[PDB]
C-alpha cells in the first residue's frame, strides 16, 4: 500500500529505520522525535523530548541501542532507544551542529559536522571533545570511513574534505561538482560513498587504500534545488543496488547502481522530500518530506 | 516435454555452479582488499 | 526416444562448444600475464 | 470412431470402464481370453466388465463393380497383398529403429565424457588465472 | 546435462568427430508362418473361382445368379442414387476439422512451454553475463592487488 503516515507539526528533515527493520524514527521543524512501528499499521508508539532547535539529522547505532540526533541548537544528543532519556548532550559545538554520525564497529566515536566552520570528533564517556579539523568553513554532511581513521565532509566550497584521524591533515579532496555538496552517504560496502548535491547532479566516489587520484566514478541526473535550499540527502539501498534521492520536486527519484537509469521518478508528495529510508531487510522505502508526513512506499 | 525436464533440472545447475565462480573471486576481494588496506598502511610507516 | 535423444545430444553439443572457448580464453590470458 | 488396437472403424464398439478407450468388441473379446487386463493400461479387466456403446452405424459403399467375381478374385488379393508387404516393411522399421537407437545412446555416452573432460579442462584453466 | 538452447546463439563438424572419437573407443500363431513365407517366396495365393469364365454347366448357372444379384446390387444404388453417397460426404467433413482443431491445441501448448523457457533463458543467460563481468572484474582486481602489495613489499 501507499501508508502515508501523518502526526507531525511541521516538516520532518530527517526519517530512518531502527538498523533492526523494527522501528521508525522521524524528527523535523517540530523540535521533537516521533517514532512509530514499521509493520502492522505503521503506528507510533513513542516520542522522544528535549532538543530546543530543529531536529537537523537522526542517526542510529550499528545495533540500535542508542540514538544520534543533531540539533540546530547548537547541540547533539545521544539518547538510548531503551528509554528515549537523555544519556549525553554533546554540547561545545560553537553553532548549528547539522549533521552527526556514530562510529560503526569501532571504538564509540562521533563526527559532527555544525555550521561553526568545524568538524568535530567526540568521545560519549569523557565529555570532552577528541579532534576538530577547522577547514575554513560551514560542513553540511559528515561520514566516517569504515576504518573509523578517515572522516569525510562536505560543505559550501564543493571539495569533499577527508581527514586522517591520526596525521589530522586534510587526507583527500576531491572536486568535480559545481556547487554546493549536501549529501554523503557511504554505502554497506565501506567503499561506495554518495554525494548529493543540489547543482542537480548526484556523484559516486569510493575511498580506498588505492583509488585512480580521481575517483568520480558514476554520475546521474534529475534532483533540483530552489528558492528553498533545503538539505537534500541520499542514500545506498541495502545491496548497493538502487539509490534514492529526493528533492525539492515532490517526486522521490530511485535509481540504480548499475544501469544508472531513472527507475522511478514517484510522484504523491505535496511538498520537497527531504530524506528517504531503506529498508535494511524489505524492499520498504520511507520519504521524509516538507508537507508534514511521511510515506511507506512499497517496492 | 523430456527436453524441458532435461532444461528445468539443469537450469539452476548453470547457475548454482557461476555463483560459486562469482562467489570465489567475490571471497577473494576481500583479501585483496584487505592486503590493500595493509599494504597502504605500512606504505605511510615507511613513509614516516 | 531417438528425438529426445537427438535434441538433447545437439544441445549437450553446444555445451562443448562453449566450454571450449572458455577453456581456449583462459590460456591465452594466463599465458600473456 | 476407431478401435484402439487394430486401427479398425468398429461395427460393434465396446467401452472398457477402467480406462475409457473403445475397441471393437472381437479384438478386445480376445485380448482378456488371452490376458485377463486391457491392453493399454494393463489394468484388471473381464469380459462382464466391458460396457457395449450404440451409434448410428457404419456405411460403407459396396462399389459399382461389386460381383462374387472380384470380391473373390481382385479385391481380396489385394486385402492379402496389403497385410502383408505392410508388415514386412512395419518389421524393416522397427529393425532400424534399434539400429538407430544404438548409433544415438554411443553418440551420447561419447559426448558425456567430451563434458567430463572438458569440465575438468576449463576451470583449471580458470583457476590457473586466478593464481 | 546443461546446453542453454536460447542464450546460446552461435564447430558443430568439429565437436562431432571429438564425440565420434569416444565412440569408436566405446508373437502370432500360423498367420505369421504362411504371411512370412507368402513375403519371402513373392507369391500370392491364388483363389479359383472360375465364376468368370465357365462342369461349365455349373459354371454357366454360376454367371446367372451372380448376374442377377449383380442387376439387383446395381437397383437399390441407383434408388437413392448420388443421396447416398453425398450424405456420407458430409459425415466425412464432421471428421476432418475435428483433427485440425485438434492440430491448433498442440500448435498453442507447444508454442506455449517454448514461450516459458525463452523467459529463462534470458533470465539466466543476464545473471551469467553479471558473473563473467563480474568474474572479468576480479581477476583485474586481484591483478591490482598482487602490484600494489609487490610495491609495498618494495617500500
Amino acid at each position: 500500500p501507499i501508508m502515508l503516515l501523518s502526526g507531525h507539526e511541521g516538516e520532518v528533515y530527517c526519517c530512518k529505520f531502527h538498523p533492526n527493520g523494527s522501528t521508525l524514527a522521524s524528527a523535523g521543524f517540530d523540535r521533537l522525535i516521533l517514532l512509530w512501528n514499521v509493520y502492522g499499521d505503521c503506528d507510533n508508539y513513542a516520542t522522544l523530548k528535549g532538543h530546543s532547535g530543529a531536529v537537523m539529522e537522526l542517526h542510529y547505532n550499528t545495533d540500535g541501542s542508542m540514538l544520534f540526533s543533531a540539533s540546530t541548537d547548537k547541540t547533539v544528543a545521544v539518547w538510548d532507544s531503551e528509554t528515549g532519556e537523555r544519556v549525553k548532550r554533546l554540547k561545545g559545538h560553537t553553532s548549528f551542529v547539522n549533521s552527526c554520525y556514530p562510529a560503526r564497529r569501532g571504538p564509540q566515536l562521533v563526527c559532527t559536522g555544525s555550521d561553526d566552520g568545524t568538524v568535530k570528533l567526540w568521545d560519549i564517556r569523557k565529555k570532552a571533545a577528541i579532534q576538530t579539523f577547522q577547514n575554513t568553513y560551514q560542513v553540511l554532511a559528515v561520514t566516517f570511513n569504515d576504518t573509523s581513521d578517515q572522516i569525510i565532509s562536505g560543505g559550501i566550497d564543493n571539495d569533499i574534505k577527508v581527514w586522517d584521524l591520526r596525521q589530522n591533515k586534510l587526507t583527500y579532496t576531491m572536486r568535480g561538482h559545481a556547487d554546493s555538496v549536501t549529501g554523503l552517504s557511504l554505502s554497506s560496502e565501506g567503499s561506495y560513498l554518495l554525494s548529493n548535491a543540489m547543482d542537480n547532479t548526484v556523484r559516486v566516489w569510493d575511498v580506498r587504500p588505492f583509488a585512480p587520484k580521481e575517483r568520480c566514478v558514476k554520475i546521474f541526473q534529475g534532483n533540483v534545488h530552489n528558492f528553498e535550499k533545503n538539505l537534500l540527502r541520499c542514500s545506498w539501498s541495502p545491496d548497493g543496488s538502487k539509490i534514492a534521492a529526493g528533492s525539492a520536486d515532490r517526486f522521490v527519484y530511485v535509481w540504480d547502481t548499475t544501469s544508472r537509469r531513472i527507475l522511478y521518478k514517484l510522484p504523491g508528495h505535496a511538498g520537497s522530500i527531504n530524506e528517504v529510508a531503506f529498508h535494511p531487510d524489505e524492499p520498504i522505502i520511507i520519504s521524509a518530506s516538507s508537507d508534514k508526513r511521511l510515506y511507506m512506499g512499497e517496492i | 516435454e523430456e527436453l524441458k525436464k532435461h532444461e528445468d533440472s539443469a537450469i539452476p545447475r548453470r547457475l548454482e555452479c557461476l555463483k560459486e565462480d562469482v562467489q570465489r573471486q567475490q571471497e577473494r576481494e576481500k583479501e585483496l582488499q584487505h592486503r590493500y588496506a595493509d599494504l597502504l598502511l605500512e606504505k605511510e610507516t615507511l613513509k614516516s | 526416444e531417438l528425438s529426445h535423444a537427438l535434441y538433447q545430444h545437439d544441445a549437450a553439443c553446444r555445451v562443448i562448444a562453449r566450454l571450449t572457448k572458455e577453456v581456449t580464453a583462459a590460456r591465452e590470458a594466463l599465458a600473456t600475464l | 470412431l476407431i478401435c484402439s488396437i487394430s486401427n479398425e472403424v468398429p461395427e460393434h464398439p465396446c467401452v472398457s470402464p477402467v480406462s475409457n478407450h473403445v475397441y471393437e468388441r472381437r479384438l478386445i473379446e480376445k485380448y482378456i481370453a488371452e490376458n485377463g487386463t486391457d491392453p493399454i493400461n494393463n489394468q484388471p479387466l473381464s469380459e462382464e466388465q466391458l460396457i457395449d456403446i450404440k451409434v448410428a452405424h457404419p456405411i460403407r459403399p459396396k462399389p459399382p463393380s461389386a460381383t462374387s467375381i472380384p470380391a473373390i478374385l481382385k479385391a481380396l488379393q489385394d486385402e492379402w497383398d496389403a497385410v502383408m508387404l505392410h508388415s514386412f516393411t512395419l518389421r524393416q522399421q522397427l529393425q532400424t529403429t534399434r539400429q538407430e537407437l544404438s548409433h544415438a545412446l554411443y553418440q551420447h555416452d561419447a559426448a558425456c565424457r567430451v563434458i567430463a573432460r572438458l569440465t575438468k579442462e576449463v576451470t583449471a584453466a580458470r583457476e590457473a588465472l586466478a593464481t | 546435462v546443461d546446453a542453454l538452447p536460447y542464450f546460446d546463439q552461435g564447430v558443430r563438424e568439429a565437436a562431432a568427430a571429438l564425440v565420434e572419437e569416444e565412440t569408436r573407443r566405446y508373437t502370432d500363431i500360423m498367420r505369421n508362418e504362411f504371411e512370412r513365407l507368402a513375403a519371402r517366396q513373392p507369391i500370392e495365393l491364388l483363389s479359383m473361382k472360375r465364376y468368370e469364365l465357365p462342369e461349365c454347366v455349373n459354371n454357366s448357372m454360376a454367371q446367372l445368379e451372380h448376374q442377377a444379384v449383380r442387376i439387383e446390387n446395381l437397383e437399390l444404388m441407383s434408388q437413392h442414387g448420388c443421396n447416398a453417397w453425398k450424405v456420407y460426404n458430409e459425415n466425412l467433413v464432421h471428421m476432418i476439422e475435428h483433427a485440425q482443431k485438434e492440430l491448433q491445441k498442440l500448435r498453442k501448448h507447444i508454442q506455449d512451454l517454448n514461450w516459458q523457457r525463452k523467459n529463462m533463458q534470458l533470465t539466466a543467460g543476464s545473471k551469467l553475463r553479471e558473473m563473467e563481468s563480474n568474474w572479468v572484474s576480479l581477476v583485474s582486481k586481484n591483478y591490482e592487488i598482487e602490484r600494489t602489495i609487490v610495491q609495498l613489499e618494495n617500500e
